[PDB]
């Protein structure tokens, strides 16, 4: 008797068991290569198009390829949110998950644990692998200039996966500079990144100001000197005023020119009120027409069109000033100050660049790439830099990074594993070894031994020296504090509780039900 | 007492049984009319 | 046929007819598919599943009532199983997987009495009188828990609070979860201890950070921001103050029109003149009466137009935009406030109180939301669940609303019971002793009833690698031994048997129910006779 | 550019590898239940004529199932090789070849190690294996007491993991007084097994003499006291004249009708050197006409006809004489004498039994069972259980099995390993614990910790008692001298031997390249 | 000798190869279009 419908796939049994492993080893030997420096970029090509992606990042390869299998699903979720809470960290994610699963299918198999046994396993594991990372974080935000240093070694670490290792050490200020600007905020959708194509990868540089690629209307000049700027968000071309059930009633056409004409007359006294402020430059985030344009020429008030709306947060912050509707009232209302606005040219489209700007609390990145997928892979790999960066500001605590804190959690992984005794000792013992495949395919994307050097640096925290790490450039072990690799203290939580909580899903699934697709 | 000793694993052979006594014991009902002489002949 | 086509009925072809024994034997195969399913996942040592939706999503839980939701079936016996947890999950919302092992165990004792030439009624007439003896014996073992204090009273909720949240994902926090489960109801209950209102605290889920971050936060969460972001992102009252004055308004700021269509006609420039002076005067006037009133943060359910946003910016008045009409409701029930549908019924006394109104960062971008907190006890308590993957954000919730069902169903005075398996037991005893006294042709009725109530402890002992048949030998033999009904199936292994030493306890409305759904619905069941299924 | 053609299936490096350890873990999870005495028959159902078959041999069951995968047809050659040169232990030849695959597809993935240095590591392992097994031998037939009971010992532990285990203690005189009566010669042509339906497994009953389903002549009597058995290889038919290549050429038909008479009087003659025996049986080949058959009433001379090829030498044995062709010379072909030639009845059919012969240099096996597909089964447990008892005839070295022959031949690798420099000890190693894999099975069917029985088996050899074992009736560590299980040194090592070098087969294999089928 | 590191893919390498492959075939069909003496392409 099938109570299930026709087309329906549905495994009760071992194969259920094998596919969710087996599923999960895909996905994680598809973005164990892109771990480390030394890691290669993949390429995606789309069915729809022809448009090819070629990215490191491992949220964006599990979410472009197509995986009808749940147990890949629930590797890609996990991705997902590892970039958009943290920002960084989500191939690490999904090979550490991935680990877990390994060293579980061969106690289920092998050793016959159970599968619950297994998942409790890692409940007291997780619990000494997180207290293990607190002892060792450092904070240094006592000091402003160690935590300035702090946030160039973080930035130096994340630029290494990507293709801008060769460049980092310059990129470096330019990720920690643009932090420093926000003062705190942990807001990336202020700082403004321009990507322009040809020339050096290194000239990509940080301007103080705020770089727009709009330019001025007319007749407005490009570059001057002293411009007070204002932003005005709404209406000043053609006014519907707010109803739309306003008509004009016409008995001769004679009337009817002076209702039009009075129309032209309150955008006048609307321009009027606006040079009372005294201000040289004046911006619209909507589209400006040529009548209301023309009245800035005898007035010295600069014109700008066709701002978005994203954009004029990023504007108001550069310049410090206040967005002004209702210009009834002067005093009510601030204005924006700048020393020099010049519109410059790069490349092909010309762009407008502001100097001398008060506040800082905002900027613009300029890119240079050879082609359009380094461009789309250097906003990615600072979207990353400066995503770990910003929640520094808020949580300061560090860890060290390079195979370090890998090994040091699983220190205190082996100790509670003894007085635990029963069947989670294999459990527990099982999640100390999965900590040893983060820093082991460190060396496997270099080229380098997988057992002989890993055992130099486990037997060096055992001897009672903590600040040993792994060198992927001499391949030896070498001191973390001098070579300055760190990464943030919620980059290394965020891994451990995003991977034990993404094993504890596959592993509780004894059957897989897959309804007829729609 | 749990998560010690050992866990089941492959419980296919476990459904295969079934199936198989369940399928067995559907053949024994038609015949199982014709028992004693109270049964009816079965024309095939 | 004598040479002349002969139909009675429409799709004579397509619809097909089952009867006899073997309309019998695919019902009760039907359920026992359904069974092996379900015991898989009972108990604190099942496992989940994974739903896979036609549109690609996907679901892991073990709720039985979940499962067969989104389960697509062709056999109609096997559907009517979906609506028995469903049944169970709607009104109790405990013991869903209980009522369908429940129910087939009724079923795999009833075949076997239809073998022996039972009518199907004689069966269904023993189970109907065996499930009040099983009810009325379980009524006189338990005891009213409601002479105790406030003080013991948590401690009772505390209890059964750990016993729902087990079974599921993410147990392991289920110590946090026990915690924050009570402290809802604590503050959101009536003075008498009876009649809690379960709408007013309301579940809302938020994909990100881990499980450690979940706490409990007493006020409204939007998912809109303030509007114009020039304002701070925390707002802080006065020096002295009775509050915040929080304003709620389901206007937009506008002009005045009417709503039937209108037609306005400017004959002259002294008309037109007149309207631009009439246009400023009216948001002139809005954003005073709102300053009059000491309101500070303005609600707007259809929002409001640019020209308003720096209005309000003058005088430091947060504002927010596209708020929902259901959003509304559980906004003035936090704060106590009133809805004010125009300025000219502004008054003071309608805006509402809370303590703290800010907003969070989250992760990276994701999106701004709102948070509201509360200065002291008050009727609107919203949960906060934080996850590192979709599903157990997803999850967690009904993981939590199952866990709020059992600790309301406690308010329910004198109905307590104590879980493990130790109800089954304690109920089957007593229907296996009035079979020797009432024989007769309902003898082998109460027997099949009681070795139905022993598959729930036996299931226990499967999920958790013993041996069903010593356990349940234990059992028996403590129930005839001695008269406590506390003994039941370990399956955390921590010893002592007993369920008062280890707290476990489960609300008597939701076990009363798990008789009833699964002895009156084998009723039905046994009942049909001819099945026509027409094609699809 | 495809040089291959259309539709040609081809995998490469990382895509070729993987594809045979994965295809010797489905084939060797096939037979991985059946392995031990409590191991589970496995049904095999033909895609045509519906015809299943139960069968508990791991080389059966890879035959029957159709195996695409280039591989897989590894591992079901010598389950075929294993029991063509034996017949017993090729479910074990199957399992250890896919767990010496299942180790070392963890060597080249967690330790790096080239393919070809494995194979080293297990040159290195098997040479230290067979020195140890072999010293643990225990030298057989010096004495007829110790030798008897040994090929006792054998047929207990084979026939326990077939469905006579249950009746197998009676059986394990029914196959040894079989191989005792060969008289040294090993062919299995001598044993005959005939089904039979009814009764119970144990109501097989040993053979005195010679037993061959046959029928008496028409007007021949049953019982014959004393008879003379003669064996004919030539038989009684039309001849033509002699050389063939012939037709008579008849002028007047007054000398046809004495030809044909010359033809009744030429098989006559024949005849008449056959009484000049004095035999009162007499055997054919083929069909015997009725002209010929009613020569024998008169003479008193038993006929059987229809004689089978393999039927021939198994009487030709028992009696003691030989096959007659000429009939000329009386003194040369000397007769045996059988005692009592009455037949029998076993079922429906009605069987020839002969008792008190010369020489029981050929036997016949009796079985009785419910349905065909124990009949089936039981020739062919038995068929595995005389060919090791034969092979034990001409090789009389012998091991203690039970689990305990894996163990002692790992003490021996663990040992050399040390000593040994470079990553392929590693390899070393992993031939060790894939020798354990086939005692951890046999506790797994038996539904008894693997872990626990493992490690008091491998901890207690250490300690120099090698006489340690696996008892899977207690669930306990008992000593194999007292519980009588014992194997042949030949089982032993033809499953290490063939094991091993299935296994450097597929290692060596970087790439498959698949023709289209025909 | 033994003692080295198989890494366990030539996917990598192979990979690349067919990358140069189809970039050099599209780098020649314009090397008859360089300098003065180059030919048009009409597409």
């Amino acid at each position: 008797v099938q109570i299930f419908g026709d087309q329906v796939t549905e495994e009760r049994a071992e194969n259920a068991r094998l596919s969710a492993f087996v599923g999960a080893i895909a996905v994680g030997d598809l973005v164990k290569s892109t771990l480390g420096p030394k890691g290669m970029d993949k390429l995606l090509q789309s069915a729809s198009s022809n448009t090819c992606m070629v990215t490191n990042d491992g949220a964006t390869i599990l979410k472009s390829i197509p995986l009808d299998n749940p147990a890949a699903k629930v590797l890609v979720n996990i991705s997902k949110v590892q970039d958009d809470e943290v920002g960084d960290g989500t191939t690490s994610v999904t090979v550490l998950s991935a680990e877990l699963l390994r060293e579980a299918e061969k106690l289920i198999d092998q050793s016959k644990i159970h599968p619950q046994t297994i998942i409790e396993g890692y409940r007291l594991a997780s619990a000494a692998a997180l207290d293990a990372l607190t002892k060792a974080a450092v904070d240094n935000s006592h000091d402003k200039t160690m935590f300035r240093e702090d946030l160039i070694h973080i930035a130096k670490t994340t630029l290494s996966s990507k293709i801008l290792s060769q460049d980092k050490d310059h990129f470096a200020e330019l990720a920690t500079n643009a932090i420093l600007r926000l003062k705190g905020s942990t807001n990336l959708e202020h700082i403004q990144i321009i990507k322009i194509l040809g020339g050096k990868l290194s000239d990509s540089f940080l301007d103080e100001g705020f770089i727009l690629a709009k330019k001025f209307g007319n007749n407005q000049p490009k570059r001057i000197e002293n411009a007070k700027i204002l932003i005005a968000n709404t209406t000043l071309d053609t006014d519907k005023v707010k109803i739309f059930g306003t008509k004009f009633k016409v008995d001769s056409t004679a009337k009817l020119a002076q209702l039009e004409k009075a129309e032209r007359e309150k955008m006048k006294n609307k321009i009027a009120k606006i040079s009372k402020f005294g201000i040289n430059t004046f911006i619209n985030r909507q589209l400006i027409y040529d009548y209301p344009e023309q009245l800035f020429t005898d007035l010295g008030i600069n014109s700008i069109e066709h701002a978005d709306f994203e954009g004029v947060e990023r504007l108001a912050l550069v310049t410090g000033g206040e967005v002004v509707s209702t210009f009834d009232e002067p005093s009510k209302c601030k204005l924006g100050e700048c020393d020099v606005i010049e519109e410059i040219m790069l490349g092909e489209q010309p762009f407008l660049k502001f100097s001398g700007c008060k506040a800082g609390e905002a900027c613009t990145i300029v890119l240079r790439g050879a082609t359009d997928q380094t461009l789309d892979e250097a906003e990615r790999s600072l979207h990353d830099a400066l995503s770990v960066l910003s929640q520094t500001t808020k949580e300061t605590r560090t860890v060290l990074g390079g195979g370090c804190a890998e090994m040091v959690m699983s220190k205190a992984v082996d100790t509670e594993a003894q007085n635990i005794d029963g069947k989670k000792s294999l459990a527990v013992e099982a999640f100390a070894r999965a900590l040893r495949q983060l820093p082991t395919i460190l060396a496997d994307n270099a080229g380098f031994d997988s057992s002989e050097l890993v055992s130099k640096l486990r037997s060096s925290i055992y001897n009672g020296i903590s600040t040993s790490g792994l060198d992927l450039n001499n391949g030896t072990i070498a001191d973390m504090r001098q070579l300055g690799i760190v990464e943030s203290y919620k980059l290394k939580r965020a891994v451990v509780s995003s991977a034990s909580e993404a094993a504890e899903v596959l592993l509780r699934v004894d059957n897989i039900i897959r309804a007829r697709p729609r | 007492v749990p998560s010690n000793a050992t866990f089941k694993n492959k419980e296919k052979p476990q459904e295969v049984r079934k199936a198989n006594i369940i399928a067995a014991r559907s053949v024994a009902d038609a015949i199982r009319t014709s028992l004693g002489p109270k049964g009816m002949d079965k024309m095939i | 046929e004598m040479g002349r086509p002969f139909i009675i009925v429409k799709d004579q072809g397509n619809k097909k007819r089952q009867h006899g024994l073997e309309a019998k034997k695919s019902h009760i195969l039907a359920a026992r598919s359904v069974a092996s399913i379900i015991k898989t996942s009972l108990g604190p040592r099942g496992l989940d599943k994974i739903l896979i939706s036609p549109d690609g999503e996907i679901t892991i839980t073990n709720d039985g009532a979940t499962i067969l939701s989104q389960m697509e079936l062709d056999n109609e016996i096997a559907k009517l199983l979906v609506q028995l947890s469903k049944s169970q999950d709607d009104e109790i919302g405990d013991g869903t997987t209980g009522v369908v092992v429940l129910a087939s165990a009724l079923l795999d004792q009833a075949l076997e009495l239809i073998q022996k030439g039972i009518h199907p009624i004689k069966i269904a007439n023993g189970f109907d009188e065996a499930a009040k003896l099983a009810i009325s014996k379980l009524e006189e073992t338990c005891d009213d828990i409601s002479a105790s204090n406030d003080e013991l009273f948590r401690d009772f909720l505390l209890r059964a609070a750990k016993t729902s949240l087990g079974s599921k994902i993410v147990s392991k926090d289920h110590d946090r979860f026990a915690e924050m489960a009570v402290e809802a109801v604590i503050n959101v209950m009536d003075k008498d201890r009876k009649d809690v209102d379960f709408d007013l605290i309301k579940m809302q889920g938020r994909v990100g950070g881990s499980i450690s971050d979940s706490k409990l936060i007493n006020g409204v969460i939007l998912d809109k921001d303030f509007s114009h972001p020039q304002m701070p992102k925390c707002v802080l009252p006065k020096e002295g103050s009775d509050g915040v004055k929080l304003a709620i308004l389901t206007c937009p700021f506008e002009p005045p029109k009417p709503k039937t269509k209108h037609k306005l006609d400017i004959s002259s420039v002294e008309e037109y003149q007149k309207l631009q002076t009439y246009e400023q005067d009216k948001f002139k006037e809005m954003i005073d009466d709102v300053k009059k009133a000491g309101a500070d943060v303005v609600i707007c359910q259809w929002g409001f137009d640019d020209e308003a946003n720096h209005l309000l910016l003058q005088n430091d008045l947060p504002a927010v935009r596209w708020v929902g009409g259901q959003e509304l409701e559980h906004i003035a029930i936090s704060t106590n406030g009133r809805i004010v549908p125009r300025f000219q019924d502004l008054s003071k006394d309608k805006l509402g109180t809370c303590s703290r109104i800010y907003e969070q960062e989250f992760g990276t971008t994701k999106d701004r939301m709102l948070i509201i907190e509360q200065s002291k006890e008050t009727k609107t308590v919203t949960c906060f669940v934080r996850g590192s993957n979709k599903m157990i954000v997803d999850e967690a919730e009904r993981a939590l609303h199952d866990s709020l069902c059992v600790v309301r169903n406690l308010v329910k005075d004198s109905r307590v019971v104590y879980g493990g398996g130790a109800a089954e037991v304690t109920m089957s005893l007593a229907v296996s002793e009035e079979a020797d006294k009432q024989r007769g042709i309902d003898q082998y009725a109460f027997r099949g009833f009681a070795q139905a109530l022993d598959t729930i402890p036996m299931t226990l002992a499967e999920n958790s690698g013993l041996d069903p048949i010593g356990t349940l030998s234990t059992l028996k033999s403590k129930q005839l031994k001695e008269k406590i009904s506390n003994i039941g199936v370990d399956c955390l292994g921590y010893g002592s048997n007993d369920m008062k030493e280890l707290f476990v306890v489960d609300p008597f409305i939701g076990k009363k129910q798990q008789i009833l759904l699964a002895t009156q619905l084998c009723r039905m069941i046994l009942k049909i006779d001819n099945v026509i299924i027409s094609g699809k």
